């Protein structure tokens, strides 16, 4: 359930 | 009535800025700055803008105006502002501007208005 | 990880319009005098703040009117109790651009302070009297207003009393009781500051060519001294050479030979034009003044040395085939002139005497050369020296018209200069007797006051004596 | 959701490529993660912005793209956390953090204050404080501080809401 | 460290009045003074650090009346540190000496020939800095010699080659091209990027008198080029700055691709345009920093890569590439970006394919004219809009152009004016607009509008039959609007006395009206302007009978007649007596209708381009 | 071309002046205070890049100090502001933190090394390593 981060964390979940 | 009211150190910094009419075309103080500050009369018309100027100690103070205004008035006016800030702080210099903001602006603040000379 | 180790890497070593029934009448004017200065189009709100009872409350509300008819542009005032407000309101309505309502508005004069005073000089100026045998009171009851300790008053008066000053012109002399009247304010303006008695001086040499009497008498006090500024000096060599008279020539012309030895080059000029100048009023200086300036040639220094040529352009015209001889030595200094308005008077004076003048053909084809190069103002005036030559000697200088007539009418990029080639040449081709009559006839000869603000617009200016159009000698429409 | 395949990578995601161009000798520390590479959440950021404000680390710090850089390492170095995360809004005045739950903002200084920190010849050249906005596309001498309501306010999106 | 300088800096400093700075000025120069200049036995440290003093006391502002001779005297030594001084003193310090020159030459010949590649490089950089017309005379002959030699160091090889540069700059009527030029082209096969980065900047120059000479240039520049812009990910490292390979030498490369037509092999320029397809493509990729030191470097070689594909104009898929590039960077959030981008595409406008792809951006250009807060970015974008000028823009590009002018600095106004009046002929599909463009001009400008732009005006006019009476009309109305400018008095006058017959049935435009308009503004203006007015009178008695009698009454007006200006007085004596003297018939004919202007050249090109 | 290099003051104090043309005395003298006039008015709105005279000014500012490099108007703009940035680079290195008082009591050697970073008035190396191995050459040397 991760933030309103940019692409490559998108990819790790949420 | 009248523009704005700048003056400046022998540097050629801007040490105070009043515009008291927002039709400004804001190299009006770098107009001074680069004609006169670094010139023959004490009113010169640089682009149908009108200068006048006085220099005491070294600092320059100076009016600004496009209409056609009673000179002599503008003149005398700044002969007002001079004797008002000579009697405030005893002589008319860089450092006894700088340390005093506020009193000058808002005494400046009675003595005219949008360009119009008042009484105290 | 931790700070520590962290901190040692990254350490590097609206609310208005309810005030309209506002009881504080200081905020009532902060809030009116601030609503000038938003600059928005959001805006009985004014209209209730002056129906307010407080006069200062009334000022600041009619010069805020101002204010926001600046950003946005789509009588009763003058009659309130206030000097203050009856003066801002007359301030207002000037800047924005009857008789018997002006009843008191020269009484709010005398009770106003010195701006007050200013402005409803200001605006008292523009108006014009319907029957001076009524409306010379408005003199009369504005006179005291002269020498008052601020200059802008004096001026204003000067203004006003100068416009309304044309009724009988002898009066039982009250024509000459005013007339002597202004001239003490005028003369003690010299004890201000440097830029009122600048001020002052660009006035009295506008008031000496309209009425040259007031101050007939006043030249020894516009002399030159060491401690006056540039341009107040050029100012007072300017109204000198006005008062100067048939016995005061001697004098002047003895201080401006001491001033030609100056070092500022603007001075310098201007004090030799004005020893040229000195025979439009005295003839009996003439010739010698002429020698001086023959001697100042010969000094050639060019700033000088071309002002003066200028002069003795004018001294020709003013004085013709009296100093004839002097010609050649003139031409002497063929390649020194550079500036237009030298060579110009060079080449007027060649065309009107190259009936003394043998080589003028030569003299004024070596301009023809630079033609291109050349000012307009120096090409008129050479087609014109030229189209005189021919017709002085027109059977010897007809390639040089022609040559003249070509350049003005074919290579010529000003349609003025062309207009005039074209009128020029087709008044030769078709009638020769009446191009001479035309152009080589009697002219009125030159005669008066030499700075010559025009005749029309000095009387433009008499009603601008405050403002800058004064100072400038240009109107308004020059500059705003 | 997944955990990381092209999608991206080092010619299509500007972390990746700058992310694998670090040498270790360059910085200081391993460039690899001590804890398993896992992504930045509102909690992880407000527990450390609360760890770098309280012991005087980054408040009152004048913004550096060094600072930044090796910031973004540490934190990815010590934590796992992939350098997708400390970005802040364009434009001059405040930069505003992008990440929610990032309580940190990026303030100007003034210019009396920028000018009295250059005043005097000892002063380094190529300080943070020496460069007069250099590292800032907008020429801003910028400095993080602290704000709480960032972690209850959104504003970043709820200024500039195109990103999302 | 220097022995004595750094206490009479300090003393120098502490020097709170500049009367006491002075002083002891004073008292350290006459100290050196009594022993340089009264005393012969001195020590070589005992020299250097003096001449150091006396070239400190010269860059503080004060006059140095010695010390040249004792410096010229270190010029030959053993130790560097005093050749160093010796050197760095008469390089900053010049005169015109002889002695001086002959002593300075012989100490530069003898380093030349120490095989010390240390002072064979003062005397290379010494030589390049100075740079007089004696040491040209004296040396340009063997550097070109220690320009290529098997035991030339590459220092040496980069120094002699600039130093042959600067020589070949100041004595070019002094220096011929030959022998060397085989092997000074041969410096680029180097593996130094040093000596390739000095021998591309003196080819560079060397190549634009004689591009002849040095041909092969070509082939190894775009070789060298290709390897560097190619092998970036590991292997030259003291030529990575920021993750970026070789950025100088790049340029370098690129700005002297440009002195040369398109290469002349397929085998070379295909190589060309793929590295150009790279640095392109390169620029696309995610950067590998985050610095701006990354970023400006690549963007200056992808800057110069643009230049050259704008001087090839061979590619077009380069030029699309560039122009796509530019208009991206036009919305950069860094000014140099943006202003670079509008400076660039304003030459990308001159190419024949890319002229469309540029207009694409005029939207966007135009916001920038408007938004921008910087003077010298919004000059950009007028060029731009000026560059991208066509028959299809001219209409909105002048308008925003006018509207742009109302609000410009005034230091440009002039400039703008000059560039809208030629848009607006060469462009004009509709003369009525022209007209009443450039009558918006004078209306805004007007002192800022040439005497060229207001004679233009009038040639057109009068070339033009079709909208003659369109400008009598609109002229009149504009001369009764409240302020009018004395050049806008200056056009109406002119087109008035000539074309007001065809308005002057109207009575609002009648001829009494017309000469009462022109008369109220003709004490306003200056004399110019008032002998137009004269010629217009004229004109008018001619052209209307029933003024004729009114208009002499102002022609000998004492005014008129006793005028001070001769041109005035002798236009109006003139004038009058054509009123009089002369028959009705030859008032006509002298003033018959004026001929059309003949086609000539625009001086308004011409007064943009003497600025 | 390079037609000058300057290093400045806010002041008005020239640290560095290094002419790559023949300038008359005066003609340099007021260069120096028109450049400094020019540069000195500048904030964050502005470019690094001024167009005067002529020619161009590539500008930048560290602390107090400001590195001018003037060169003609057909010059790569960022190359030259990147070689500034180099250039005190190497500065940095080879005085261990530099700032403004170095380049007062050691001025000497920044002529060394400017004459290193450039010559001509073109760029001569741009190498960190190998200019500041070959300054560390020079300071063991007599």
């Amino acid at each position: 359930r991760m933030s309103q981060i940019k692409r490559l964390l998108s990819e790790k979940k949420t | 009535m009248i523009g704005g009211l700048f003056i400046y150190n022998h540097k050629g910094e801007v040490l105070i800025s009043r515009v008291y009419r927002d039709d400004i075309g804001r190299n009006a103080v770098d107009a001074f700055r680069v004609n006169v500050i670094h010139v023959r009369s004490p009113v010169t018309n640089i682009a149908r803008t009108s200068f006048f100027h006085v220099k005491r100690s070294n600092i320059w103070l100076a009016a600004v105006t496009k209409q056609n205004v009673n000179a002599a008035m503008v003149f005398e006016f700044l002969y007002k502002m001079c004797d008002v800030m000579a009697a405030y702080f005893g002589k008319i210099s860089e450092e006894n501007i700088k340390n005093n903001f506020v009193l000058i602006y808002e005494l400046l603040d009675e003595i005219l208005d949008f360009g119009y000379p008042q009484n105290s | 990880g931790e700070i520590s180790e962290l901190k040692a890497e990254l350490n590097n070593e609206n609310s208005f319009v309810k005030d309209c029934e506002d009881p504080n009448p200081l905020i009532r004017a902060l809030a009116v005098r601030t609503m000038g200065c938003i600059r928005v189009d959001k805006i009985e709100p004014l209209r209730k703040c002056l129906k307010d009872e407080d006069p200062y409350v009334r000022k600041t509300a009619a010069v805020c009117v101002a204010k926001l008819h600046d950003i946005n542009a789509q009588r009763d005032l003058i009659a309130d109790s206030n000097p203050m407000v009856v003066a801002n309101a007359v301030a207002a309505l000037s800047e924005i651009s009857n008789p018997q309502n002006i009843n008191k508005l020269l009484t709010a004069l005398n009770e106003c302070t010195e701006w007050g005073q200013i402005f409803i000089l200001d605006c008292l100026s523009n108006y014009n009297p319907k029957d001076d045998r009524e409306a010379q009171s408005i003199c009369e009851r504005v006179t005291p207003r002269l020498s008052h300790a601020n200059s802008a008053v004096v001026l204003s008066a000067v203004k006003v009393l100068m416009k309304f000053l044309e009724l009988l012109p002898k009066d039982s002399d009250y024509y000459n009781m005013l007339l002597k009247k202004l001239a003490p304010p005028l003369v003690t303006l010299l004890s201000g500051e440097p830029e009122v008695q600048y001020v002052a001086l660009r006035n009295i040499n506008l008031i000496v060519q309209k009425r040259p009497e007031i101050l007939k008498q006043e030249i020894k006090v516009f002399f030159v001294k060491y401690n006056d500024p540039i341009y107040v000096k050029l100012e007072k060599l300017d109204i000198m050479i006005r008062l100067a008279s048939q016995a005061n020539i001697a004098q002047v012309l003895a201080e401006l030979k001491e001033y030609a030895t100056e070092v500022d080059v603007d001075f310098v000029r201007k004090a030799v034009r004005a020893i040229g100048r000195c025979a439009i009023k005295v003839e009996q200086s003439a010739e010698r003044c002429v020698s001086t300036l023959l001697d100042l040639i010969q000094t050639k220094v060019n700033y000088v040395v071309q002002e003066a040529i200028v002069v003795i352009r004018d001294i020709f015209r003013k004085h013709p085939n009296k100093y004839e001889s002097i010609i050649a030595t003139l031409c002497g200094n063929l390649d020194s002139l550079d500036e237009p308005d030298a060579r110009a008077a060079m080449i007027w004076i060649v065309g009107e005497y190259a009936e003394r003048i043998d080589n003028a053909d030569e003299l004024l084809e070596s301009f023809l050369e630079g033609f291109h190069d050349e000012s307009t103002q120096v090409q008129l005036t050479l087609l014109t020296a030229i189209v005189k030559l021919f017709l002085k000697k027109p059977s010897e200088t007809q390639e040089l018209v022609q040559q003249v007539l070509s350049l003005a009418t074919q290579d010529s990029d000003n349609p003025d200069l062309r207009d005039r080639g074209y009128i020029y040449w087709r008044l030769l081709s078709t009638d020769p007797v009446t191009a001479k009559e035309v152009v080589l006839s009697e002219k009125p000869l030159i005669s008066e006051e030499t700075d010559l603000i025009e005749p029309t617009l000095l009387d433009e200016l008499i009603c601008h004596i405050g403002s800058l159009a004064s100072v400038y000698h240009k109107p308004p429409n020059a500059f705003v | 959701s997944r955990d990381l395949e092209k999608h991206n990578t080092a010619a299509n995601n500007a972390a990746c490529a700058w992310l694998e161009a670090q040498e270790e000798e360059e910085v200081g520390f391993p460039v690899t993660p001590q804890v398993p590479l896992r992504p930045m959440t509102y909690k992880a950021a407000v527990d450390l912005s609360h760890f770098l404000k309280e012991k005087g680390g980054l408040e009152g710090l004048i913004h550096s793209q060094r600072r930044q850089d090796i910031l973004d390492l540490w934190i990815y170095h010590t934590q796992g956390y992939f350098p997708d995360w400390q970005n802040y809004t364009p434009g001059p005045g405040v930069r505003y953090p992008l990440t929610f739950g990032w309580c940190y903002k990026l303030v100007p200084v003034e210019p009396d204050k920028v000018e009295e920190a250059n005043k005097g010849e000892n002063t380094s050249l190529l300080h943070p404080v020496s460069l007069h906005g250099m590292d800032d596309p907008e020429r801003e001498v910028l400095e993080w501080r602290f704000d709480s309501r960032l972690a209850f306010h959104h504003v970043a999106r709820e200024l500039h809401p195109e990103y999302f | 460290g220097m022995r004595g300088l750094a206490v009479f800096i300090s003393d120098i400093r502490n020097c709170k009045s500049k009367e006491a700075e002075i002083k002891r000025i004073n008292k350290e120069l006459a100290n050196i003074r009594s022993k340089f200049k009264g005393d012969k036995a001195l020590d070589g440290y005992s020299k250097k650090k003096y001449v150091c003093k006396l070239l400190f006391i010269f860059l503080l502002g004060h006059d140095i009346d010695f010390g040249h001779m004792e410096a010229v005297n270190l010029l030959s030594s053993n130790r560097y540190t005093e050749k160093q001084i010796g050197y760095l003193f008469i390089s900053v310090l010049v005169n015109s000496n002889s002695e001086l020159i002959r002593l300075i030459n012989n100490a530069i010949k003898n380093d030349l020939a120490s095989r010390n590649p240390t002072f064979m490089g003062l005397a290379l950089h010494c030589i390049a800095n100075v740079g007089s017309r004696e040491m040209a005379e004296a040396f340009a002959g063997e550097i070109p010699k220690i320009l290529v030699a098997g035991d030339t160091m590459d220092s040496v090889k980069q120094s002699a080659a600039l130093c042959l540069l600067r020589l070949y700059r100041t004595s070019p009527d002094l220096v011929p091209m030959g022998d060397w030029t085989s092997r000074v082209v041969h410096l680029l096969n180097d593996q130094h990027l040093g000596v390739v980065t000095a021998a591309t900047s003196l080819i560079t120059t060397l190549a634009q008198k004689n591009p002849e000479e040095f041909k092969t240039s070509v082939s190894l520049a775009v070789s060298r080029l290709s390897r560097i812009v190619t092998s970036a990910s590991t292997d030259l490292q003291d030529y990575t700055y920021y993750f970026v390979p070789a950025p100088w030498l790049s340029v370098k490369l690129l700005r002297l691709l440009q002195c040369y037509p398109p290469p002349e092999d397929p085998a070379v320029r295909g190589r060309l345009t793929e590295c150009l397809e790279t640095i392109l493509n390169k620029a696309q990729e995610p950067p590998k920093s985050k610095k701006v030191q990354h970023s400006n470097a690549k963007n200056a070689v992808l800057f110069e890569a643009i230049s050259l594909i704008i001087h090839h104009d061979s590619e077009p898929n380069l030029l699309v590439r560039a122009c796509n590039q530019l208009g991206q960077f036009l919305q950069h959030r860094e000014t140099n970006l943006r202003y670079l981008a509008l400076e660039s595409m304003c030459t990308l406008a001159s190419s024949e394919f890319s002229h469309e792809a540029v207009k694409t951006h005029i939207e966007t250009v135009i916001n920038a004219l408007k938004t921008e807060r910087d003077v010298s970015v919004r000059q950009r974008a007028v060029d731009l809009l000026y560059a991208m000028c066509d028959r299809s823009n001219a209409q909105q590009i002048v308008a925003e152009m006018l509207s742009y002018l109302e609000t410009a600095d005034y230091s440009i106004r002039e400039e703008i004016v000059l560039k809208v009046a030629i848009l607006a002929e060469k462009y004009a599909v509709d003369y009525t607009w022209y007209v009443d463009t450039i009558l918006n001009l004078i209306r805004i400008a007007g002192d800022y509008v040439s005497e060229e732009v207001w004679y233009r005006v009038i040639q057109i006019v009068i070339n033009r039959d079709d909208v003659q009476g369109y400008a009598a009309k609109t002229v009149f109305e504009a001369l009764q609007a409240p302020a009018c400018h004395e050049n806008l008095v200056k056009v109406g006058g002119y087109i008035l006395g000539e074309f007001g017959n065809l308005i002057a049935g109207d009575p609002r435009s009648s001829p009494l009206i017309q000469f009462n308009l022109l008369h109220s503004k003709f004490h306003l203006c200056s004399v110019p302007t008032r002998a137009l007015l004269l010629s217009t009178y004229i004109k008018f008695v001619n052209l209307f009978p029933e003024v004729k009698a009114t208009i002499q009454d102002v022609l000998r007006s004492d005014s008129q007649l006793k005028n001070a200006d001769v041109e005035l007085q002798q236009r109006a004596v003139e004038y009058l007596r054509l009123s009089t003297v002369a028959s009705t018939d030859i008032l006509a004919t002298v003033l018959e209708e004026m001929p059309p202007f003949p086609e000539r050249e625009s001086s308004i090109l011409a007064k943009l381009k003497k600025k | 071309m390079i037609r000058f290099i300057l290093i400045q003051n806010r002041a008005g104090k020239t640290r560095l002046a290094k002419w790559y043309m023949q300038f008359d005395d005066d003609e340099k003298q007021k260069l120096i205070e028109e450049v400094h006039a020019v540069v000195t008015v500048r904030d964050a709105r502005h470019t690094n890049f001024v167009e005067f005279r002529n020619f161009k000014i590539i500008y930048r500012r560290y602390a107090g100090l400001y590195f001018c490099i003037c060169v003609d108007v057909n010059d790569n703009n960022l190359a030259y502001l990147e070689a500034i940035h180099n250039f005190v680079e190497v500065l940095n290195e080879y005085f261990h933190n530099v700032c403004e008082l170095d380049l007062v009591f050691n001025f000497y050697k920044v002529y060394t090394v400017v004459d290193e970073m450039f010559l001509a008035g073109e760029i001569r190396e741009t190498s960190q390593t190998k200019v500041l191995k070959q300054l560390l050459m020079l300071q063991s040397l007599e």
